[PDB]
């Protein structure tokens, strides 16, 4: 069988209740499914064995239900421990999993941009950072402009958990060329699009 | 009831990794031993289980001819040998063990193991090249300040970044590190401090890099522009 799960991105405020879901297409009715809670740094944690039998030391408000084909796991009030990703199995097959987010007001990144410094130019290699801080939701498209022409395959991005204090995310966004490439043009900039806004701060090389 | 796994390796491409994984608190014959793998943000993938009383093992099609499942059951150890490693088997390999069903579904995996960590790659270690993210008018928006440290080209994982030997702890990000084309990680820290204190306070970012014991602090001046 092939499971599949949604939403992969789960957004819901503490205290509600999260519906998840997983879908065992490629097999009979075989209600021989079960439900998993993995947290960074840990192995997976049995919650539900079967249809609807709750593994032991799992709390009540964890349940599982199923009918043929779709399977439900609800978590009847979300706790903080709670926001975590959940996988569902069905004999050696794991769906692509399910993320619990806790959801919060939408806000806008602090947009920044760093020139590479001219220790690291020295060593033929440039580097230039582009960085979000505190914006929600995760969503975020990040485009690097050199001379007003947008580049490819040349840059990495990556993202921050969730802050434990205001729940927001992070991007850094860094842009890698060679000295050679640097010093043949001046503008740069990246252009942060986010919900019909986009933000592009640049800089000149020199100066 | 515990399982304990065998400490996290580094291999070259093209080479074999044995992971072990011994079991207490439990008869380790009366149930099988599973062995799952997970890449670095991707899912759970399993691999195949093994009888320990015969020893007839059953793999997934994705491996079989590279992985060879064994176990002692005088030590009540399991063995999983991968070989022919490739880049995108960097992954971390648990063993998990099915609980006795009622119905005899035996892939309830109610215990696990802590995993074992095995990165493949053909690079050699390397201390990180720490350069500052200096602060300036580009990164000054409305009396908040943004500055940062660099860490670019280290191997093997992980680093440790602080600030001001962890004086300072409120908005700092350090970002994961992403594995670049040369094969080296690099990732970057950030914090934001006020403007006003730019020209008065010192930042200093901390990395340690401690599979080169290597221990960089730098000291992010301001820049005029």
């Amino acid at each position: 069988s092939v499971l599949t799960q949604s939403p992969g991105t789960l957004s819901l405020s503490p205290g509600e209740r999260a519906t998840l879901s997983c879908r065992a297409s490629q097999t009979v009715g075989s209600s021989y499914l079960a439900w998993y809670q993995q947290k960074p740094g840990q192995a997976p944690r049995l919650l539900i064995y079967g249809a609807s039998s709750r593994a032991t030391g799992i709390p009540d408000r964890f349940s599982g239900s199923g009918s043929g084909t779709d399977f439900t796991l609800t978590i009847s009030r979300l706790e903080p421990e709670d926001f975590a990703v959940y996988y569902c199995q069905q004999y050696e097959a794991f769906g692509q999993g399910t993320k619990v987010e806790i959801k919060r007001t939408v806000a806008a990144p602090s947009v920044f941009i760093f020139p590479p410094s001219d220790e690291q130019l020295k060593s033929g290699t440039a580097s230039v950072v582009c960085l979000l801080n505190n914006f929600y939701p995760r969503e975020a498209k990040v485009q690097w402009k050199v001379d007003n022409a947008l580049q490819s395959g040349n840059s990495q991005e990556s993202v921050t958990e969730q802050d434990s204090k205001d729940s927001t995310y992070s991007l850094s966004s860094t842009l890698t060329l060679s000295k050679a490439d640097y010093e043949k043009h001046k503008v740069y900039a990246c252009e942060v699009t986010q919900g019909t806004t986009s933000v592009t701060k640049s800089f000149n090389r020199g100066e | 009831v515990q399982l304990v796994q065998s400490g996290a390796e580094v291999k070259q491409p093209g080479a074999s990794v044995k992971v072990s994984c011994k079991a207490s608190g439990y008869t380790f014959s009366d149930h099988f031993m599973h062995w799952v793998r997970q890449a670095p943000g991707q899912g759970l993938e399993w691999m195949g289980w093994i009888n320990p009383k015969s020893g007839g093992p059953n793999y997934a099609q994705k491996f079989q001819g590279r992985v060879t499942m064994t176990r002692d059951r005088s030590i009540s150890t399991a063995y999983m040998e991968l070989r022919g490693l490739r880049s995108d088997d960097t992954a971390i390999y648990y063993c998990a063990r099915p609980m006795h069903d009622y119905d005899d579904h035996d892939w309830y995996f109610d215990l696990w193991g802590r995993g074992t960590l095995v990165t493949v790659s053909s690079a050699s270690t390397k201390g990180p090249s720490v350069f500052p993210l200096a602060p300036s008018s580009k990164s000054t928006s409305g009396g908040t300040a943004a500055l940062g440290c660099l860490v670019k080209d280290y191997f093997p994982e992980p680093v440790t970044v602080s600030w001001n030997s962890g004086a300072l702890t409120s908005g700092v990000h350090t970002f994961p590190a992403v594995l670049q084309s040369s094969g080296l990680y690099s990732l970057s820290s950030v914090v934001t401090v006020p403007s006003s204190s730019l020209g008065t306070q010192t930042y200093i970012c901390n990395v340690n890099h401690k599979p080169s014991n290597t221990k960089v602090d730098k000291r992010v001046e301001p820049k005029s522009c």
